[PDB]
């Protein structure tokens, strides 16, 4: 039975703030088709060729 | 059939008598008074447009 990812908690309070002191440049690829093959048929041939 | 038949180099095996390519559209034969390997090629056709 799958975990859907390690459970994690956070020390929430109503006077207890997170800041980061250190960043990261990174570099991520997304992918994405744009157009596919231009077929082409021509009924008459196919269907009763000669 | 109707086609071009050229000459090939496909080394068809002694008992094989065709050639058929993925779909199953034959693409070569063997003449039958000469033990040579012609390809069949779809004559050229298309669509004419303006
Ligand atoms: C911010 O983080 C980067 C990497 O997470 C730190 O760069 C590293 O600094 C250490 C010094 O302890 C070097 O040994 C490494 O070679 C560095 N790596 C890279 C990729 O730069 C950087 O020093 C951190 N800066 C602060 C202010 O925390
Ligand atoms: C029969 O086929 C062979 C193979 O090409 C050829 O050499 C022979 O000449 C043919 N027979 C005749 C009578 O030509």
């Amino acid at each position: 039975t799958m975990s859907l990812g390690v459970e994690n908690s956070v020390a929430y309070s109503n006077n207890s703030i997170a800041i980061p002191t250190n960043f990261t440049i990174s570099v991520t690829t997304e992918i994405l088709p744009v157009s596919m093959t231009k077929t082409s048929v021509d009924c008459t041939m196919y269907i009763c060729g000669d | 059939g109707t086609g071009v038949l050229t000459e090939s180099n496909k080394k068809f095996l002694p008992f094989q008598q065709f050639g058929r390519d993925i779909a199953d559209t034959t693409d070569a034969v063997r003449d039958p008074q000469t033990l040579e390997i012609l390809d069949i090629t779809p004559c050229s056709f298309g669509g004419v447009s303006v």
